[PDB]
């Protein structure tokens, strides 16, 4: 949801660690 | 006990190409190539462009009676055409230099519509009515908004000699036109000298005219010609116009104010109230992709137009669940 | 792929692991799962930002460029533009699409290559304490908690503290 | 009891440059830079060029008496001119605009060779047996065959006015010329009339011309010019010749047919019953590589042109026998 | 080459193996020989048949380009016509080399790495049924026929049935 | 006992950037972008540059009064205007074909300056004695250098018809002019003839130039104007000027010598004795780098020009101390 | 790096290691000290060497190119030439400074390759008479003197020679 | 001869593995 | 100084080996 393991400014992770 | 290395695997069916390699299906990738547009011509920063709808460049310009909803108009961001704008020179001829003067309005973002000859006063000895059925108006015939056809007056076309000084601190554009009547019976009439002449002189421009007096095929029912002149006046300078004969006269001239990044398209699209900073003939883009497959033709701050059909770049990694 | 790891000595990918690129998968008596290396894949993240910037940038905005008009005797200089414009998309295009394959290939190199490193560190820390089981796995030859799990992914692994043990079981 | 790894070996000579490295050794290797050609010029798919041979575009198009073996000719996939491609205009002037109808020609598949003004029925009022030395044919002075000179007739040259309506459904290339004696005695005894002016309209062409008379230095022993003027009559349209001295007026023109792909080149080499995909004037090429640095010039489906000695992909190992 | 194999610590090839551009020599009592790896061999056909196909479809068809001509009066536009084309001709000469340039230092690379991965994954089967003995060769601690040499080469080795008559000759 | 595998560190603080990384500090680098000059001009291989100063290439070649000190230069390396050369034309008129006429001298190394038509003795009929206080000199009224203001002497002005054979052996720059007085008292006053022309004829040039009476806007306080033309005249060849008024006769023409590798710039920058492989306009470049940043505008053997601020290759090792 | 060395399992570079980018650092009881492995230097250094000459030679040279003029009506062919230019010098810039970026890369990876290869053969020449002990460091079980240490950078180590020795030392 | 040990359409290992 | 250890002749490794 509203947090993020990772700084990733442009998406490159896509939704990977994305809670 | 265990412990194990290993690498991440999702559900994404997002592939690339490799130069080993094509269509490796890979966990994360990013496109790279804007194919979205909104359909729709949009102002540029907050300013709406110019629709010439059925006129073009010179129908505008010279004030075509099709085009008198484009009289008011000062401002714009960029001059929009349209495969329907037709409606140009009524009365059959050749336009001087055109394609120049269209690259030299490709960088104007406004003027100043002014009166440069007034109707009523600057030509007491010639008749001001000259009208024609090639360039007709709500049926009657009519001529253009910023010229003047002038013709003899009783019987008589005295030599004139009207000049105007640039006032405005900007550049002038000045358009006339040299009438070449079909045969020698219709100079006579309308202009009564037959060795008639035109000159059109400034500080740096330098034109003699002379009337070609012969039968053309008939375009828009007109045996004759007319041959559509421009120049710019510089700031300060005077422009000194000299005819016994077949001068059509400016009444109307353009003080120009220059300005960057526009240009004249053709589009099939259609106006908005929409804001962009990169429009193209399909539509306006909002992207900050470094490419784009849309149009070649942009206007604004665009994305790189390419032939590609695809441009995905991995990030992630070879996708194995 | 170049380094042997990502589709080779490893042969499959974890959709287990949801919240990074690498990682381990631990089996202790304490239970078994997935733990993600956040840092190294927050390093891989931030280069490959790096990269897909560096492609944004180098292709710096496209200003105002709209066609021109030529007439009926100008046909030489109408074929002169539009062989200029063909001429730059086509540089253009080849450009584009050459360096998005190139930095493709790269890329998948550079995660192998990670993968690689991780388990060759896992290794390094392990040393005879451990035997390979092939597959990117190791077999403790000793007792591994959940806190000794973490000591092998932080870098902490004590290798003396077991050593004893695990020669024992060795045999 | 052993098993070793190891790598292929051959006696491959082929070598390759790396960045770190050159002239390294490989196993396999493939070249992508052609530098093969046949040496001929050839069909493209099928189709034949167009052999000037002695004459250039200008002879061609005008008639020049020394390209009578092209008159019947209609349909080519290229052009060729040679090295010795200097029969073009013999009596001296100037070819206006020639560059931009060779352009024109550039895009024309085929054409048709008409009559425009049949010699014994377009003019009878004037002679038409104008001919001169500077246009031999088998040592006798003539003139060119798609061209007429109008001369006075019986001590008259009446104002002539001839027209031609274009029902061929396809463009009309007409060409026409204008004569300017060295003295004024030259003029009264050609046309009778020394203040002759030619007009040549049509619906979108407009242009009247005026004898400059004056001794010019002899070029193949003439003192006077002849400019040489063409136009494109658009289907269904009108020409419009009419004059009182110095017009040489069209006797054939050229119905077009536009095409995609065509051009002129200037090549040395010999023509041969070969068909290519790709033709450029050193030969023909057959390759599916991707370079070529046989010639910049190509004709239909070529490999790009590059400027390098050697481009060659390692494909296997190095080569350590 | 950056992965230390070929010209490394494989030091030569082998004119004799003329089946593959990878694969085994084998010495045991039944007799020597040459085994050409033909996946390994057919999975890098593959991947450089890919690689020089994508040069050649990225250079698309070079369609009609011919010459220009220009009267003695326009000079400045027939020289700006040889500009715009020495100047593609300049971008497409440096392309077309540099490409062929940086792919060929790829390629070999690619091979050394190929090369580097089949020795580790014999490596990784034999485990301490065999000995290093340099030069990509391994020595067994045991009898191993040419089935046995097979199922090395397909990845099969079965290290329980040779471990201890190994650790036995080992002692 | 221990031994240990490391790399090389050291105190340098170059950096770099690559695609994975920005600022990398590396043990070794080498620049490759060229961003140094020496801020002069200097000599070409040995040979100095033409500095025109105050004039242009226009007051060069018709010898305005101004620029009397570049009478005597007969070869140059390149060509050097600067932001004041605005001393050109002094008789208000167009130069034409002018930016042509700069193209061509772009590659011309050399020329001799020659008396193509003797003032005292190829005129005997005339009054040469035309000046004009458009053209000043020290004060007083003067004319061009190079061209002759032929007017009526004894209240006439006779038909003139004069030639030169060109026996250089090299092409030869003719520059003529034509005077257009402002009313029809001044041309008669001047030329005693009100239907006056020019003809100017080679081989392979043909022209006639009629006068255009007509006010102007006063320029350099003249109303009349005076246009400029040139010619080439080939090698054997021969230039024929006829008129009865208004010619701006030729005095000196240049037999032109051509060259490979020259050009014209503008720059502010001064001339040193100093010697270069590659001028800009900011200065010299002494370099083997393959690219600079200095500016676009190049002479000579010089590096590619970038936009770049920064190229730097590592060649040694990330530096880690 | 790709290859984990520079950076990685090797943490740091060595400032008293002047004559070298790659080396040796040697520890027994005649001493201690740095010795650079030139000729491994020497082969880098001629790779780079003709990395950057390929650079530069295949940017040739920029013959003389000036600006053209244009008279108030031809403001087309003035655009025109001013788009030319344009064009020509964005595909330039970004052609050099996006060669620069994938060279530097690939160079930083060349050195990493080295520095590993190195690591490995003096592993290969050592195999059980050291210890690794890590950061590229290995332990010898036995004596081993400044010859001996010369006899591991030259490639001539003599495993049988201090075999017995270390398995003792070894227990 | 005939018979080839390898798909190889573009000639990219010569004349390896054909007999 | 006057000596250097290795052949640099484009100056790539700057001082090193350079006595
Ligand atoms: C596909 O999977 C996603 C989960 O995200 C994926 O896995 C991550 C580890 C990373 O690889 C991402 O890039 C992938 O997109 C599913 O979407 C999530 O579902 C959960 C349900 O618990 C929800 O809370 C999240 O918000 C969803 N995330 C997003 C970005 O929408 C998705 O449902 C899967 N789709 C299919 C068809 O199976
Ligand atoms: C060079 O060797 C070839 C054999 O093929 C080489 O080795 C392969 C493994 C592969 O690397 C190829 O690219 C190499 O070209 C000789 O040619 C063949 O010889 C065999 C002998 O049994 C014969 O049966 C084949 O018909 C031959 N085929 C071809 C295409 O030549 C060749 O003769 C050798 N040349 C010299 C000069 O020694
Ligand atoms: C920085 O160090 C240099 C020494 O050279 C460095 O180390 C080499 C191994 C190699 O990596 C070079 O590229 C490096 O630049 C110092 O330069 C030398 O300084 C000493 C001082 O004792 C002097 O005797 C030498 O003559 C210098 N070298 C030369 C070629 O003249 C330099 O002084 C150091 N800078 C600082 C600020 O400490
Ligand atoms: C592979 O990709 C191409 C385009 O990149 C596409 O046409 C084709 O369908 C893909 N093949 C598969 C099996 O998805
Ligand atoms: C582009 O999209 C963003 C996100 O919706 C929006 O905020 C922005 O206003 C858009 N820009 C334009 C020009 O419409
Ligand atoms: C392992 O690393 C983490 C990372 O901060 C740290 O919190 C922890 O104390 C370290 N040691 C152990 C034994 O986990
Ligand atoms: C090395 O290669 C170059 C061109 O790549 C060639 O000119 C030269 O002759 C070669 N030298 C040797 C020794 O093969
Ligand atoms: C080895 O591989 C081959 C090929 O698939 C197969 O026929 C064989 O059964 C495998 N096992 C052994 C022991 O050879
Ligand atoms: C990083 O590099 C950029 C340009 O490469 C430079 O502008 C910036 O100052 C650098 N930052 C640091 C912290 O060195
Ligand atoms: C090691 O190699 C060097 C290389 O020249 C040689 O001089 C030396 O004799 C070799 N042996 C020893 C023990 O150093
Ligand atoms: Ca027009
Ligand atoms: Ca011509
Ligand atoms: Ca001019």
């Amino acid at each position: 949801x509203p947090v993020s393991l990772y700084e990733d400014p442009l998406g490159v992770a896509g939704g990977m660690g994305v809670y | 006990d265990t412990i194990c290395i290993g690498y991440h695997a999702n559900n994404s069916t997002d592939t690339v190409d490799t130069v080993l390699e094509k269509n490796v299906t890979v966990t994360h990738s990013v496109n790279l190539l804007e194919d979205s547009h909104n359909g729709k011509l949009c102002r540029l920063k907050g300013i709406a462009p110019l629709q010439l709808g059925k006129c073009n460049i010179a129908g505008w310009l010279l004030g075509n009676p099709e085009c008198d909803p484009l009289l008011p108009v000062r401002s714009w961001s960029y001059i929009v055409e349209t495969p329907n704008s037709e409606n140009g020179i009524c009365y059959p001829g050749d336009f001087i230099d055109y394609e120049e003067l269209r690259e030299q309005l490709s960088s104007v973002s406004s003027f100043e519509r002014f009166e440069i000859f007034p109707k009523e006063s600057s030509w007491p000895n010639h008749n001001t009515n000259g009208v024609t059925a090639a360039c007709s108006h709500e049926g009657k015939s009519s001529f253009y908004r910023n010229l003047l056809w002038l013709t003899e007056k009783e019987g008589s076309y005295p030599k004139l000699k009207n000049s105007y000084v640039n006032k405005k601190g900007k550049e002038v554009l000045v358009l006339w036109g040299i009438h070449h009547p079909p045969n020698s019976k219709e100079q006579q009439n309308l202009y009564q000298n037959e060795n008639a002449y035109v000159s059109v002189v400034t500080s740096n421009y330098n034109r003699r005219f002379t009337p070609e007096i012969a039968e053309r095929p008939k375009v828009r029912d007109q045996a004759g010609r007319m041959n559509y002149y421009w120049t710019l006046l510089k700031p300060g300078d005077t422009i000194i116009f000299e005819a016994n004969g077949n001068l059509i006269a400016p009444m109307y001239a353009f003080a120009l104010s220059r300005g960057f990044g526009s240009g004249i398209i053709t589009s099939n699209a259609s106006m908005h109230e929409c804001n962009t900073k990169c429009q193209t003939p399909l539509g306006a883009i909002n992207s900050s992709l470094p490419y784009q497959n849309i149009h070649p033709v942009t206007i604004g701050e665009c994305p790189k137009y390419v032939r590609s059909a695809k441009l995905r770049m991995v990030t992630g990694l070879r996708n194995i669940p | 792929g170049l380094f042997g790891a990502i589709a080779g000595f490893i042969e499959g990918g974890w959709t287990g692991m949801i919240d990074g690129w690498y990682g381990y998968h631990h089996q202790n008596e304490q239970g078994s799962g997935y733990a993600a290396d956040q840092k190294s894949t927050q390093n891989a993240i931030n280069g490959i930002t790096n990269k897909v910037n560096t492609v944004i940038e180098k292709m710096n905005i496209q200003f105002t460029a709209v066609g021109k008009e030529f007439n009926k005797l100008e046909k030489r200089m109408e074929n002169l533009n539009k062989k200029v414009d063909d001429g730059f998309l086509d540089i253009w295009t080849y450009n584009a699409e050459l360096l998005v394959l190139l930095e493709n290939e790269r890329t998948l190199d550079f995660h192998d290559s990670n993968v690689k490193n991780l388990y060759e560190k896992v290794k390094s820390q392990l040393k005879n304490n451990a035997k390979e089981i092939g597959n990117g796995c190791f077999e403790f030859y000793h007792k591994c908690d959940n806190e000794c799990m973490e000591s092998v992914r932080n870098g902490t692994y004590d290798y003396p503290k077991y050593s004893e043990e695990s020669k024992l079981n060795r045999e």
